[PDB]
């Protein structure tokens, strides 16, 4: 009944299309929630799509200036993967920062809301509020914005509190049936850790996060469930995965320290290791959240300096908008599959023909078979959509 | 949109035969009652005959009974009025009219009418 | 053997008065199967009132009708130049019968 | 199978955010029921939100004059907690006054509708009408407007009938599987009892109600499920929870009698004891239903004359509209948790920019952990909403 | 597993309000199916509402002229009792005449569609088409428009073919798991039998039907489920239940023949026996479907020339619109309860300010307790509703 | 648990109406998906309806130019049979070419998307991506657009890659729990095979496809599940089932080769054998997809010269618009029943009154009983419908 993820990682030659939301296209006719920061988590039976709603639909007066990240009206929406966030969608908690877990028995939802400097993290397991914690750094308390990982009944969540540009306080919280049993301060060589994309790497949890302060390479947090030990590093891949970044010819990595190359900002992304190689996804645009590509770097997990690429896939075309991306793992018959989602942001602060900011999602799953090419953008024509 | 178009009217010799045809455009003959209504020149409307959606002829005008045969073919969505042994009391403008029988409410008024076809019996 | 008798004949009014159209049945109909039709010359008859009380779809609000038993009435509240035509009352219950008609004239 | 609520009460340092529906904000675009007098009741698996619908949606011609309390078209709406009252919501009974129970096996709904002077209470258990009772005082028959409590299959509901500003006939009904097995007249010190917020206090049931006649302190009803005995008193906290009331410096309370201080009106509220202390919620405004705060009063359950509060949380900011509030208990792994909802009334008779009256709901649950601050108002902008 | 209905009939002192959909009121804002001829039928767990849709919603161009009973687009809609017929409603079959059964294992739907002269009755059991039968009289083949009854897995349905005032052939079909195992022609003193409100009266089934040519008293069909023998009669009460009818002073019944009093039309209605008494519902208006009342006639099931009313209840005010009514039975803990629904028709041929015809329902269930008074009309104002 | 379809075929005298969604009529008021290429498949309990959505609703700015067959936004919608594709409908995968299977344990979805010349086929079983294959001919990779057949846990799907006007590479894929265990190149005399309507003919699978190249007679693919053997022929019946075709006087078939009679185009259709006879459905119009008829050809499965028709049913009237049609099988109590659906295409490239292309569906099921006549077209008035 408790998920252990003990099977080996699936042999992955690439990724195959799995799910598309079409939320913004459906918003032109029909009541669809205004969302951002989505992610995908699966119970043992099926997968669910989560998103932070803005307390409004798109064809709504309250859809105005929905570019704000933290409002009292933000809630975590939960549908089965493929069901668009319509008016029958269940909002499972109040949150402008969220992370969701299924441990094999019940769902665990980690929800942060409240004031910026006095945010409250609510731990909701099996439909009940079990635990709660306050901000420790009295700044914007934030979590993975993706699925957390449970092993043997113990779920782990990475929480950051403090400055977004500067040293912040990152904690790894071990939660058992909604109850916080242990809290570990982040240790290792990673300096800034936010919005971790975590996957089960038995007997532990591995997280690929974003450095928002000094690095375009992505930090790595390795969590041992057995003894609650934390170590930190970066991804050695010479092709860095954060946006903004330097171009492919001039980028670099150290995987012990941030590369100090256009690391002032970032975007949530993912990576996972295939032996010494790394599968990663990133925006095609090196400075903007435009397009999305996935590829494999030869010796990219164990060798800074590697820039050798293979198995490149265009998920979102270079001129089309992308956003946050994260990983989620699905247990197979004999192997654990790595899948990822791409958030397709449309709206304000980059497109000024509408007053709202919202997103659609596209989901890809790893495959050991063959696949072709394509591009799966949001596809909504904002020039014809209501404000 | 629904429509009723009649055809087949024309000059007939007294004691002759004529077949009037009415065609349906939008609706279906399998769910509506259909009627023939004539207006003699200088007189009011007269209900010639009535056929159910089930194909049974409920009513014939007493004057035309035994001389007029009214039928339909739902395959071509057409209504027919086979007129036999025509007299001088049969020259009139003939209308195919449509009304409905409700399982709950019963019969309703004849709300759909055709353009009308003219039958003239002389000499 | 109902005989629908339309009391007014070749009635004449002006564009804006009230028209009172009467239809008397020889015997009690036994149902509301009384209908009113408007028959302009050169045009197909048009159903105005069905069931002796119910205005048809698309008929202007001026046309209203009432009655039961043997006497049925059709009233045009405010005449318009379109409303001048021959008006028939029909009994579409057994026995089927039409009225002789009543025409509205301009004064 | 039957619920006994024999676990101890969870320790409470305060309350953490649990749920928010954003009903009015979603009503601007989308078909959302017009509701009032909501409450939350949970089956052993998940929680449900209830509300008295007005037979109409907000963007509807029939939403006009929805400030009326009793209409033939009012029905009890029942959704899972989090799912807003959209057009797919089930209305489980005709009711302009309601109370809902889960005994561990099936839902019990107590529904009152009909004429004000001749009203019927229908008892629907497991989807079937099992019993019904007529108004006994031939006045407005009304019930808790919150969740009722079943212990060992015996559910208790509090029903009042008679004058709202005078002596009224209150009865405690004992319902077994929808059937009224006993009916006890209210006894004790409480003179006026209405809209009781009842929670399981094993071996019995404790109810905190509103005195709408002559008290700003809240009456207490103690119900013994086995013996069927009823005893009444008042909340002894010197900080009274009813609105209207006097300010904290001037307000006084009594352990047995109404305080005769701005008691002619009232609002549905809640309170529960933690030893000699009382956890209570009330509106921040002393005269209007503006804002909502919760706090613990030291020795507030056993000592009148105690105005020493602590652990104060602002649920709704003082400038924002609140409404009815009630308690509901959720069974945990080892303890029983106390949770409360706050109805956020928006619309007519206080905001004349719209023709309708409706509400949103915010749900908080007790926590033994830590929490921050914040405010979670309705958030709709009625100046831009359809009238 | 197979429902047998061997429990006695519950003692009934009247009826208590059970359900109300507010369909027309919710149609003004929101997409609601255009329906007519509704009924209620319950599986052994919960009750379901059924209706014959018109292939359209109300705020639709296709809702124009929806007064006709037979169109190719009519389908049988099925929701849980309480859920309004929104766009998520399942249409379970094609039918402009329907009857639904639950035998304790699965749902049986009898659905009639097709040409008036050539109609097909499809029998769908457990989601599959198990049998079909063609018209025998080659006229409008029609069925109850209400729940049929199953005893020991054998469901019985009354089907009529022919003219409502000419020759009409009425057959009783015995269906086992969707298969027509026997067909018996109607035998007895009743001649025009249509829209039967059937209820289980172990060891048989008793139906109270509608006479459309001669009688304002309602025909009775008694079906012996074991021998498949049919007995026909009429209701003996001098207060007849059909509309149109004569006054209570001038009416008569024979209950072996039609009374020949204003019987040239009718409406679907119900009656069930309580010993020698009859519980019956009818419109308050003797000529039109205005208002709805229920009452018990003393010795009204056995003695004609009985006009002794008692326990009268106003379900719909005399000024408000009613329509079809029917009976459905709910098994209780120890007895069989009799409940009824009233269809509240709004729209064309009686209200000409709109172009559509649709209905809501109100449901009442028999009660052994007490009840008050009231009226539960449709409540929609058609002057402000979309035309 | 695994479905083996070992029962014989039910004796079929014709087909009875089963389901009708009224999608376009409900689109005029309400938010309904724009779909095309629908089909029906059933799990051992219920029947589900599938369609390829266009990523938009009908009353939407994005419904413009929905006549295109392959777009990145197309997804496979999956609802219960009867529930129209409303906004709560789940899209199970990204696909502009689809086929769905239930092997008795879980659903299999074969979904093709991506570039026209580099399409990807995803294989989704039990809500997981299990396998993936790339286009092998680098042309439009397509599949059955109907239900596929599983026997003993082994599902078989027919996939074609190549040109519509010439020789194409058709492959038969054997799938076990989402994993491709064998791939067989098409063998036999069928020259062009496309959009196969497959049904279980135990111990194998029989598929009736369309020839888009040189024949108006429908090709047959015979698949042996035990041996993975493929045999190809043509439906021998002289009354050819494809559109375009010749008139009933001039139509011919070779039973081994395409007839070279207006075979340059085609429509998806179905046929199944009843001994030496064939039950087939086709458009009434020879050149256009107008009307739909089903009949039985005496000795039509073996004699290439037989034109003896019987048991003709009109499903859609000659002047009304039909579309794709396909077969699906339902396990009864003692045999396997054959059912078929007809797509009712409305909109662009034939009806220029609207800017969108969409469809409705009507479902008929085989019956051993009697049935009448009728016609069940889409029934939407596009002159009044929003463009
Ligand atoms: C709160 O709600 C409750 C529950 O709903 C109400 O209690 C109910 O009250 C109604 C009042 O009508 C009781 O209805 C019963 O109906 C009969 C009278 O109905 C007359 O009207 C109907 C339609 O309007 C017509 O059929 C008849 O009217 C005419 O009929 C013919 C015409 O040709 C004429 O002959 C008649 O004269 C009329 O002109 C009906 O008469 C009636 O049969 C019934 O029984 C009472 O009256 C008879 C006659 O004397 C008595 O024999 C019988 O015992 C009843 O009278 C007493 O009954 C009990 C006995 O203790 C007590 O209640 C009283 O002592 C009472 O006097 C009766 O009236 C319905 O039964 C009842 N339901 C209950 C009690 O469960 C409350 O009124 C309501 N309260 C308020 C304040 O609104
Ligand atoms: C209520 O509903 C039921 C069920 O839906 C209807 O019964 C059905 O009626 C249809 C009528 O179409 C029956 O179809 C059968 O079709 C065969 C002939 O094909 C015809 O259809 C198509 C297009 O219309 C064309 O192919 C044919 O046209 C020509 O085709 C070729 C040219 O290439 C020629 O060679 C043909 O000869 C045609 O000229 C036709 O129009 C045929 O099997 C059948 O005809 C019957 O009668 C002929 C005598 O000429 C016999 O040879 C033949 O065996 C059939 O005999 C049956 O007749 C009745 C039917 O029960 C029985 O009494 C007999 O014992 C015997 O079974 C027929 O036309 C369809 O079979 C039938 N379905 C049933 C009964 O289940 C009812 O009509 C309907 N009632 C209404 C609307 O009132
Ligand atoms: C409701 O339906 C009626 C019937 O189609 C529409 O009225 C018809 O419109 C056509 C075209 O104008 C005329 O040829 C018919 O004579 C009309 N019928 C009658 C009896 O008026 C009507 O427009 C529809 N109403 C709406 C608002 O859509
Ligand atoms: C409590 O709420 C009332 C309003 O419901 C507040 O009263 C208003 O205060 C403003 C202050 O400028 C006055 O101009 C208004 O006349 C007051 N009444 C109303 C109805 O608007 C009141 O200040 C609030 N707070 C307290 C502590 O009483
Ligand atoms: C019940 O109906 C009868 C008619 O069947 C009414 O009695 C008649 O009333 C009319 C109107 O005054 C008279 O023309 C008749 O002469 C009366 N008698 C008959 C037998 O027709 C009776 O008044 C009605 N009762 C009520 C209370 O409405
Ligand atoms: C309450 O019911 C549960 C049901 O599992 C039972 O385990 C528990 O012991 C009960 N408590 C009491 C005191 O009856
Ligand atoms: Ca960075
Ligand atoms: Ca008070
Ligand atoms: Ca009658
Ligand atoms: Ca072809």
């Amino acid at each position: 009944e408790y998920r252990n993820w003990s099977k080996p990682q699936c042999g992955i030659t690439g990724f195959a299309p799995f799910s598309k939301d079409n939320s913004i296209r459906l918003s032109a006719g029909g009541d669809i929630w205004v969302t951002r920061e989505p992610y995908v988590s699966c119970d043992p039976d099926k997968c669910y799509q989560f998103a932070l709603g803005q307390g409004t639909t798109l064809n709504n007066v309250h859809s105005n200036n929905t570019v704000r990240d933290r409002t009292p009206y933000r809630t975590l929406l939960m549908n089965e993967l493929g069901v668009p966030f319509h008016l029958g969608t269940k909002q499972v908690c109040i949150a402008w920062s969220s992370s969701s877990c299924h441990d094999g028995k019940a769902w665990l939802h980690v929800c942060i809301t409240g004031d910026d400097k006095n945010a409250t993290a609510s731990f909701i397991y099996n439909g009940r509020l079990v635990d709660s914690v306050v901000s420790w750094s009295k700044d914007i308390l934030r979590t993975q914005e993706s699925e957390c990982v449970c092993i043997n009944g113990t779920c782990t969540v990475v929480m950051t509190d403090g400055s977004a540009s500067g040293k912040a306080d990152t904690k790894i919280l071990f939660i058992e049936e909604g109850k916080i049993v242990h809290t570990s301060t982040l240790s290792g060589s990673a300096q800034h850790v936010e919005e971790c994309s975590c996957y089960p790497r038995y007997p532990g949890v591995r997280c690929v996060c974003r450095d928002n302060w000094k690095g375009s390479n992505r930090p790595i947090v390795d969590i041992n469930i057995k003894d609650h030990s934390i170590v930190s590093s970066y991804v050695c891949s010479g092709l860095v995965g954060d946006t903004p970044r330097k171009n492919d010819s001039s980028s670099s990595s150290h995987c012990l320290d941030p590369n100090n190359e256009e690391g002032g900002h970032g975007v949530k992304g993912w990576a996972f290791d295939d032996g010494n190689d790394v599968w990663m996804g990133r925006t095609i645009n090196e400075t903007s959240r435009l397009g999305y590509e996935t590829f494999k770097v030869i010796e990219g997990w164990s060798n800074p300096k590697s820039k050798l690429q293979t198995n490149r896939q265009v998920i979102v075309d270079r001129g089309d908008r992308s956003g946050y991306s994260g990983i989620f793992s699905v247990e197979g018959k004999s192997c654990i599959n790595r899948c990822f989602y791409v958030e397709l942001i449309r709206g304000r602060k980059e497109e000024t023909e509408v007053l709202w900011t919202s997103n659609s999602i596209v989901v890809f799953c790893g495959t050991s078979g063959t696949y072709g090419t394509g591009s799966w953008p949001d596809g909504a024509d904002l020039n014809l959509m209501p404000i | 949109e629904v429509q009723l178009v009649e055809s087949g009217g024309g000059l007939v010799q007294p004691g002759g035969s004529l077949r009037l045809s009415c065609a349906a455009s939008g609706f279906s003959f399998t769910t509506y009652e259909m009627n023939w209504v004539r207006q003699a020149p200088g007189k009011g409307l007269e209900w010639v005959s009535h056929i159910s959606s089930s194909g049974l002829v409920i009513y014939y005008a007493d004057s035309v009974k035994g001389r007029f045969t009214m039928s339909r073919d739902t395959a071509k969505n057409s209504l027919y009025l086979q007129m036999d042994s025509l007299t001088v009391a049969d020259t009139a403008v003939y209308y195919c009219a449509r009304h409905y029988f409700d399982r709950d409410w019963g019969y309703s008024g004849m709300d759909l009418w055709g353009q009308g076809t003219t039958v003239t019996v002389s000499s | 053997e109902v005989v629908l008798t339309q009391s007014p004949g070749t009635l004449s009014l002006s564009p804006g008065e009230r028209a009172t159209l009467s239809c008397r049945a020889s015997q009690s109909l036994g149902t509301n199967y009384l209908a009113w039709y408007q028959h302009k010359p050169g045009q197909s008859p048009r159903l105005l009132i069905d069931g002796a009380s119910t205005r048809a779809i698309g008929i202007p609000d001026r046309f209203s009708a009432s009655g039961s038993g043997t006497d049925f009435t059709l009233t045009v509240s405010r005449l318009e130049p379109e409303d001048f035509a021959v008006y028939y009352c029909q009994h579409y219950g057994n026995p089927y019968t039409f009225g002789q008609g009543t025409k509205l004239e301009i004064k």
